[PDB]
């Protein structure tokens, strides 16, 4: 159960930025779209969570 | 002070023939440079620029495109490759530059990713997508650059 | 023949000359119009049209943009000698197309030193050079379809 | 071709007409003396030219350098042949002027003699070395208003 | 622009730890080799360490640096007997390592003397405490990536 095994800490959430003040996009008519998030991971039970590989 | 006076060494090599097929000259055709910005150092050897683009014109001068602050046109659009000498050796700055149309060897000076191609006027960045190749599965941007054409 | 333009279908009523380069030969093959990556469900009809000012903005693809007058630089013209019929519609795939410029001898427009400019679709117009220009700086013995090295 | 039509002066003069005693390389191909824009007989910044510094513009016209930086002047250049009568001795008015390629004297007014910049006047002046071109290893005497052979 | 420093993006090569000094023998009172110094695989800061130097933070695991530099304890700074690290994380071989304490050449990291605090990139810099215990070569100003003999 996804909630139990891990938990998602978020340093900064998902945000778009758009730049026409960037060097190569400015010169042109072009606009640059960035999409990013800065994330981290917590493991609340990384010492367990069962998995299997078929041998059949 | 700064390199680009007298006989000086090379960045893009010397006297290259047969370095491109149909996309670059294979005979020696070099000709002298009227320069733009070459950055902190004259005639390159530094982070910013490295000796920018030339494009041939009628006479005994070839001169600046000049694309600012790093725009690019794809396929052929002329790059400066090797140098030749006749009284001074070294890549631009009042010395003979051999050009091609996007041929080899190109070898420009950067920090990290990009690199890319340099023109005169601007800092060392690399062209994006809808300026060089946006053919098949590729990553190129202004944060992402490697020496050769994309 | 005649007027064919398909139906099996060979003339094709359109002839565009591959002018081999000078000082080592250079070629460029006719370009398709596609926006980014390579066209699906055929690649359609060429981006290049005989008698039109285009610029490559992508490696195997050619597109709009018009070279602005003032300060002499290289080619990116891709003028191809005019075909007979279809001169204000562009030229469709299955007829003769090439690219001519950039490290090769080119096809010129305009008779005498009196020059003006070209529309994309294959028409010629008058106009003085004041926010756009086409073709190299005029020379002696320069007429339509004449071989200027640029 | 040459003509005794239009304006036989050098506008914005300081030395006006000048006659270079060494002959360089021929590049007698025809072109207009219409300054900047095409059909503009005379314009701001026609400068002191005759066998001075020149810049060709894309289209069908050649004119004054009209630039204060970024074509710093070292190596070879472009010159107007003054051996043919011309409109003056170089640029001015409309109409066909034959020009040539460097191998002729040009004129400075700076303390340039071995290191050069570009003046929009199309006169030569002192470099500094940092982003400005180097002429040769060659020296000429400085007395101001002297004719240097490039 | 954009340059990695530490964290497995710098290549520091390899160096031999059985070179200089007396060389002990293989025995226990060792500690484990992993990336991270209290971390887990694929998550660890890293100096300009290659072979030589690694300090436990929590657990009995090693990777480069990290531990208050006011007081160094544990018997020397730990060295490797008869295995040479094949990574440039400082040590992270993925085995249990048997360590020694004879005089043995190390790789250092960080500017200035270690007598300070820890920078969390895997380096030493000066803290508020001075005249604290130093590492290896003394009397000699150490810099980032110096080779010391203990």
């Amino acid at each position: 159960n996804t909630v139990y095994v891990l938990a998602d800490p978020e340093f900064v959430g998902v945000m778009p930025i758009r730049q026409d003040i960037q060097v190569i996009p400015a010169d042109k008519p072009e606009e640059l779209r960035l999409g990013w998030v800065i994330y981290e991971e917590l493991g609340l039970a990384v010492v367990n969570s069962l998995a299997i590989a078929k041998i059949s | 002070p700064y390199v680009r006076l007298g006989y000086e060494g090379i960045l893009n090599g010397a006297h290259d023939i047969d370095v491109a097929g149909l996309n670059g000259v294979e005979q020696l055709a070099g000709k002298f440079a009227t320069i733009g910005a070459n950055g902190v150092k004259l005639a390159g050897d530094n982070g910013t620029n490295a000796v920018g683009l030339f494009r041939e014109d009628l006479g005994d001068m070839v001169n600046a495109s000049e694309k600012a602050s790093f725009y690019f046109r794809g396929g052929e659009y002329y790059v400066n490759i090797s140098r030749t000498s006749l009284t001074a050796a070294g890549i631009a700055a009042g010395d003979e530059i051999t050009c091609d149309a996007d041929g080899k060897m190109i070898k420009f000076t950067g920090t990290g990713k990009a690199l890319g191609v340099v023109t005169h006027v601007g800092e060392y960045r690399a062209g994006n997508m809808y300026e060089k190749a946006t053919q098949g599965v590729t990553d190129t941007d202004t944060f992402i650059g490697f020496i050769m054409y994309v």
